[PDB]
């Protein structure tokens, strides 16, 4: 039962509330970020510096 | 001493008839006595057909039995000196009498009489029809009356709670000697109702009468049956009734109870005893102890207000009600709500010490006379099942602390979405999301 | 563990009445019954006697106005100040236990009090308030205006304060007033739930200021007047009495039968009175709904007596006339022996439900108590009106339709009859 | 030993509201319980208390003051107000203490 | 600590039942208190 649990615990108190969201912006971002970062250098391989790095490192 | 004074007070007796009327009693030393039948009877027991059939039944309970016409019944009962009043709520019906302790066989007989063998004349209700129906033009110009209807119209909108006790001008227009009778024998039954008496009485002379009286007994295990009424759902909801010629507005706030069994319902009656009620002839003024009431004068915030928790049988509706001018109701409204807030939130046992104090003298207050004590009585098996002395209530409430009632408030209280009646001059109170948004954060 | 206890009277040197009774109640109440009112005000002070009263929560000599609501609030217990014309109780109710704490309170108020002047003016306009709120039942238009039109003075004085005199009473008229009034031989300590041995401890080593009998009143010049006021109500409200009996008169049971010989108000909800012959003997002149009861008052110089009737606009000189024909037919014989004894068991019945509640019973101890220091057993009072003839019942009847009438009516006045019409 | 009332005598001739015709309880500001007080006060003392600040008021407006005759002398002081003052004070103190208990 | 309030100001019931019980059994009392709706009879 998450949107009871989540809401007794969490959005119940205006001070959980912001608890809640001060925490849930720290995983969204660690999430969101990999994510989006994964999609778009996908969407490019071999384009990248990233890719092609490799290729000039006789060093 | 007060602690010796509670464990002295004589116990109830209660015995049980074939048919299942139960009859109680306290006995005293009284010259005088109050013994009447309270049914388990009322607008929630009606429905869409029959709304206001108990209501039009009330009007016709002393106008004549069968055995007794009106003529009869009148001059038989005001030569006693004995006074017969009643009344019909939505869950509760009463008849009873005020006479001496001596003439109670014959009104215990009075009253068997008129639950059953009630004359209905078919001339006699075609009277009542105008009465009832000037009843309701009177009782629409009581705002506190208007109100409170309007606030169980939306609470439980949609259920048999929703209806007025009174009944439509439809109904009471139309309805039969046939619907009349239905409902009498439909609802007064034996099981549902309580013989209670306290004055000067025997008991056991008392369920003699009793018993001869109330007689027949049930054959079927149906009749033996007490019903299980529907559940009524609240709904976090408002109406608005405006009118700007309306002197001064009403506005009640509600939300939904625990309903009579719950011992949450102390908890709620010291929470309600800590924020209190209010009129500009409190000669206390700006000194009561009640916050929302010294605000109240502080600011010129209202006419008056006042809080309640009516409970039923398996709901109730925990709020406030208060009457303003145009243009103090927003600040009123405010302070009203700061201090719901206040419950859930920074209760003092201070506070609690003295709200205690205040729901003791009440409760005993509560008990001056044999009327109040047969109300009590009538009213303690009808819905406990059994009498709670007083000793026992304060035993319950003497439990009561700070931190309980704050945990008891925030459970009834705190985010959830209260219902809301407004009557009259209603421009300074607005938005239903601005109300609900004062439900949480103190 | 609790018994059947008796009620026990004391008079202090100071002529200070001491009536207590132990009921083992879980709820104390106690009372100061003063002679004090309206009756003594003169042209000089009118009002001095409502303002008083609202005066009670003001600061005193040993309590601030802050610590009198705070204090009794504290636990539980409540104040309040009931009044007539001629008669001033101040009362307080709490539990058993906090009956010494708030008992302070309710002596310094009565005792002490110190109208500071800045108190008492903001106090003065809640005169309004009080009176605009009572006033808005019509009964107490015409009652107030029935006192005026039946007496010259005294009893004449209005029970609330006059509107030309409010905010125009003086701090030092109201401290004349409880030094005037509030006097020892004119007051009686009544307690209910207390023992005697500590209320009696209460009035003497707390309880005393000054003695004496104080001011008097001119004793109650009768009238006869006329006041009618028309405010288009659609109800005309009306009075008619003559002079009745004092209180602890020989005359004062007969007429009290008289008014339930005639009726006085429904003992049936939504019932007709079939017991009344004033009730019937209109109901048969008029076809609409109305009201019309048996009206008595018994003061301590004097009383009146008669009949109200609350009745439609047009109508109302059909109820008063029939109203006023049954006190005439009353007066020529029309008594029945059975209704005597009716009346007199109606009577008898509904003192002793009245006594049942708190409020009943303390101020029925603590009236007989203030004027004949004593307490009259049940069963003596129960004697003292059924010894009452069929005779003095139609003699009562006889001074009124004798005596000279005055009349008291507000309403739509355009159909109700003048006084010298009946 | 008279040193209290040397000492008392000589900061009032040193503060010098007194050379505008005003009084010690004249020359107090007005918080919250001043202005209570000052409700409290009969008509003809706070009649005569606005009369003298209209007329400081308007010396001050001038930058004269009052001939050495008309000034208050430090006997003739009337404190009209401070004992109204620590009334209201009293009474306060009693309210935040018996809002705490 | 009971009794039921009112309100209003300055500067129907019309049926014979209802508004019955109003006539002056005795005269007039004039109550008020310090924590409760200011009575009269
Ligand atoms: C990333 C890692 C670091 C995270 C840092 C987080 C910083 C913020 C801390 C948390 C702040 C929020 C605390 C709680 C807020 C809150 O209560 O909202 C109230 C209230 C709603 O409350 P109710 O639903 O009524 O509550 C009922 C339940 N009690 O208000 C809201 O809804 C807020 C949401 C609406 C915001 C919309 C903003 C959109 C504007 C466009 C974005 C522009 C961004 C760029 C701006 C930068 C300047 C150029």
């Amino acid at each position: 039962a998450l949107l009871r649990q989540a809401y007794s615990a969490l959005f119940r108190r205006t001070s959980t509330f912001a608890l809640t969201v001060v925490l849930g912006a720290v995983l969204f971002e660690r999430a969101f970020d990999q994510g989006a970062d994964a999609i778009f250098e996908h969407l490019n391989e071999g384009k990248l510096w990233k890719h092609i790095k490799h290729k000039y490192e006789a060093s | 001493t007060y602690a010796q004074t509670l464990q002295n007070i004589p116990e109830t007796n209660v015995t049980t008839l074939d048919n299942g009327l139960r009859v109680a009693s306290e006995e005293s030393s009284q010259p005088t006595c109050t013994v009447g039948v309270w049914i388990g009877a009322g607008s929630r027991y009606e429905n869409e057909k029959n709304n206001g059939a108990g209501y039009f039944v009330e009007h016709l309970a002393f106008k004549g039995t069968k055995k007794r016409p009106c003529a009869a019944f009148e001059k038989e009962v005001e030569s006693m000196g004995a006074h017969f009043n009643g009344y019909t709520s939505r869950e509760q019906t009463a008849f009873y009498i005020k006479a001496l302790s001596k003439d109670m066989p014959k009104v215990v007989e009075l009253l068997a009489d008129v639950v059953q063998n009630c004359a209905l004349e078919e001339s006699q209700i075609e009277k009542e029809r105008g009465v009832i129906l000037q009843e309701l033009k009177e009782m629409d110009n009581d705002m506190t009356n208007v109100t409170f209807d309007y606030l169980h119209a939306t609470a439980f909108q949609g259920t048999a709670l929703a209806r007025t006790v009174e009944g439509t001008t439809e109904n009471i227009k139309h309805l039969t000697r046939a619907d009349l009778a239905s409902y009498i024998d439909t609802h007064f039954k034996a099981p549902r109702m309580v013989l209670a008496a306290a004055g000067g009485i025997s008991h056991k002379e008392l369920v003699d009468a009793a018993r001869q009286h109330f007689s027949g007994v049930s054959f079927t295990y149906k009749e033996d049956a007490v019903p299980i009424l529907p559940r009524c759902r609240f709904t976090g909801s408002e109406i608005r009734a405006r009118d700007d010629a309306l002197p001064v507005a009403h506005v009640a706030l509600a939300v939904e109870g625990p309903g009579w069994a719950d011992p949450d319902n102390v908890v709620l009656h010291v929470a309600n005893a800590i924020i209190g009620r209010y009129d500009r002839t409190f000669g206390g003024g700006k000194h009561l102890s009640s916050r929302l009431a010294a605000l109240a004068v502080e600011h010129k915030l209202c006419h008056s207000f006042q809080t309640f928790n009516t409970s039923y049988s398996d709901t109730g509706l925990f709020g406030f009600h208060f009457v303003a001018d145009p243009l103090s109701i927003d600040d009123m409204m405010f302070c009203a709500q700061g201090e719901w807030m206040r419950l859930c939130t920074s209760t003092t046992e201070s506070e609690v010490k003295r709200a205690k104090n205040h729901l003791r003298s009440a409760m005993v207050a509560q008990l001056d006379g044999t009327t109040p004590v047969c109300e009590t009585i009538g009213s303690h098996l009808l819905n406990y099942g059994r009498r709670i002395s007083l000793e026992e209530w304060d035993s319950r409430i003497s439990a009561v602390d700070a931190r309980m009632v704050r945990d008891v408030c925030s459970k009834y209280i705190y985010d959830k979405c209260p219902a809301l009646a407004a009557v009259g001059p209603i421009e300074q109170l607005l938005d239903y999301n601005r109300i609900r948004s004062g439900m949480y954060w103190i | 563990c609790p018994g059947a206890e008796d009620l026990e009277i004391t008079k202090l040197p100071n002529g200070l009445i001491i009536a207590s009774l132990e009921n083992f109640s879980p709820a104390s109440r106690i009372g100061v019954f003063i002679k004090a009112g309206s009756r003594y005000e003169t042209t000089a002070n009118l009002g001095t006697a409502h303002l008083l009263r609202l005066a009670s929560p003001l600061t005193t000599k040993g309590a601030s106005s802050f610590r009198i609501t705070r204090g009794i609030e504290a636990v539980g217990g409540s104040l309040s100040v009931y009044s007539t014309r001629e008669k001033m109780t101040y009362c307080v109710e709490c539990l058993r236990d906090h009956v010494d704490t708030v008992m302070e309170y309710l002596l310094n108020v009565t005792t002490a009090p110190e109208f500071r002047p800045w108190e008492v003016t903001d106090l003065q306009p809640q005169l309004k308030v009080d009176k605009a709120v009572a006033f808005q039942s019509p009964q107490v238009g015409v009652l107030e205006n029935l006192h005026a039109a039946a007496y010259k003075t005294a009893l004449a004085n209005p029970l609330y304060c006059p509107d030309y005199r409010i905010g125009k009473i003086t701090s030092e008229q109201l401290h004349h007033f409880v030094q005037n009034n509030f006097t020892s031989a004119r007051m009686a300590l009544v307690g209910i739930g207390v023992k005697h041995s500590d209320l009696k401890q209460v009035a003497e080593q707390f309880l005393n200021i000054r003695s004496g009998a104080g001011t008097s009143s001119a004793k109650a010049t009768y009238w006869g007047g006329e006041i009618r006021e028309q405010n288009g109500h659609s109800l005309v409200h009306a009075a008619v009495v003559t002079e009745g009996a004092a209180v602890g008169s020989a005359e004062a049971n007969a007429f009290s039968v008289l008014q339930h010989v005639l009726g006085a108000g429904p003992l049936i909800k939504r019932g007709s009175s079939v017991t009344s012959k004033l009730y019937q003997g209109v109901a048969k002149a008029t076809t609409q709904p109305f009201d019309a009861s048996a009206f008595n008052v018994n003061y301590s110089d004097s009383g009146l007596f008669g009949f109200y009737t609350i009745s439609q606009a047009a109508h109302a000189g059909e109820v008063i006339r029939a109203a006023m024909n049954q006190l005439k037919a009353a007066a020529q014989g029309g008594v029945t022996e059975e209704d005597v004894t009716k009346a007199k068991n109606q009577l008898k019945a509904t003192y002793l439900m009245s006594v049942e509640t708190a409020q009943g019973l303390l101020n029925e101890i603590g009236s007989e108590a203030l004027l004949s220091g004593t307490h009259t057993a049940p069963s003596v009072v129960a004697q003292k009106i059924d010894s009452v003839t069929s005779a003095d019942v139609v003699n009562a009847a006889k001074k009124f339709v004798s005596g000279k009438k005055s009349m008291a009516a507000s309403g739509d006045l355009g159909s109700t009859p003048f006084l010298d019409e009946l | 030993g008279r040193l209290m009332d040397r000492i008392r005598k000589w900061y009032y001739n040193a503060a010098g509201f007194n050379k505008y015709g005003l009084m010690r309880d004249d020359t107090l500001y007005e918080d919250d319980d001043v202005k209570e007080a000052l409700k409290r006060l009969p008509e003809d003392l706070y009649n005569e208390r606005m009369f003298r600040i209209k007329r400081a008021l308007d010396l001050s407006l001038k930058h004269r003051i009052l001939p050495k005759e008309q000034w208050v002398k430090y006997e003739e002081d009337k404190p009209y107000l401070e004992p109204y003052l620590k009334e209201v004070i009293r009474e306060r103190l009693e309210r935040e203490a018996w809002n705490k208990k | 600590x009971x009794x039921x309030x009112x309100x209003x100001x300055x500067x129907p019931l019309l049926c014979r039942e209802s508004m019955s019980g109003r006539s002056a059994r005795r005269d007039l009392v004039a109550g008020i208190s310090l924590n409760a709706p200011a009575s009269v009879r």
